[PDB]
């Protein structure tokens, strides 16, 4: 939950 | 309308290192900037968890240097909770502001459409993220606090030591 | 011969962000020395850095498991959740005695995964706790801060998940 | 689940 690294 | 200024009290690994004060950009997403505003209060009450909508007392529970740091989850600490003034989720409101710059203030979630109480706050640029999370302040004061919590963190996102917020509010 | 008399240790409580004292302890070196010295060298952070990483010590700690009428457990300084934890003496080190009983509120008692696995993490329990005679090691009591305790254990679930962030703040030896 | 039952 939260933002993904890409 | 003023923008809407609230803090964060900090401590880390037990110890008091001062305060993150934040705009909110009112003026851009008042339902996503109203929403962390009356967490930053408590103002509501008890939610649908039967926990207090309020940031006092959270953690910094998901912490990644040169990335973000994520907090907000005031009715699990872990990351598996939280809840908004709206509900237990909320629609993206819009993607005006992008993640441009360390030190925004941004909705974590799960999808479109998931936004509850937990929040991140980039120490980078994060590009790949706009479109996806709402940008709703940013961080004017106690940027350096920000990095002392980021320096806790870890690729995986597990504190090595714990950062709380003890008391928080809004400036009025 | 030899008189020396038990370490007395401190933790220094919030919750939910609020300072509400120091809850003190005092150690049974007579009855489990090993146990007791363990507890005492988290409580200074003496020994510096673990096989984990992180300091051997309470410092930032949380009561990660809270339980009304039972007890309350903390003492996971590497993983914060109870999955952590080290002692002194490597990983886990094997149960000393069970010479004390735990018969009365108050009593510092070593939480384990069965026989032989302590670590760091403790327990304080708020009753009478009979059942665990015999699986866990008793080495201390409190002599200060029992009502810290209760406040503690008002942030407890029956499930044990916490309600409120109940952080040792700093923590330390009284010498 | 870790420590007392």
């Amino acid at each position: 939950y939260g933002p993904k690294w890409n | 309308l003023k923008r809407p200024k609230t803090f964060f009290d900090i401590s880390i690994r037990g110890d008091k290192v001062g305060k993150i004060v934040f705009e909110l950009f009112n003026d851009i997403v008042p339902k996503t900037a109203e929403n962390f505003r009356a967490l930053c209060t408590g103002e509501k009450g008890i939610g649908k968890s039967g926990m207090p909508l309020s940031y006092k007392g959270t953690m910094f529970h998901r912490i990644i240097p040169q990335f973000m740091i994520q907090g907000g989850d005031f009715t699990r600490f872990n990351g598996t909770g939280g809840e908004s003034i709206y509900g237990m989720k909320f629609d993206d409101e819009n993607f005006k502001v992008k993640h441009d710059k360390p030190g925004l203030l941004s909705m974590a979630n799960a999808g479109p459409n998931t936004n509850g109480s937990q929040f991140f706050i980039t120490t980078v640029e994060t590009p790949w993220l706009d479109g996806h999370h709402c940008v709703f302040g940013q961080v004017i004061e106690g940027m350096d606090i920000v990095k002392q919590i980021e320096s806790c963190g870890t690729e995986s996102g597990r504190p090595r030591a714990m950062c709380m917020v003890t008391d928080c509010g809004e400036m009025k």
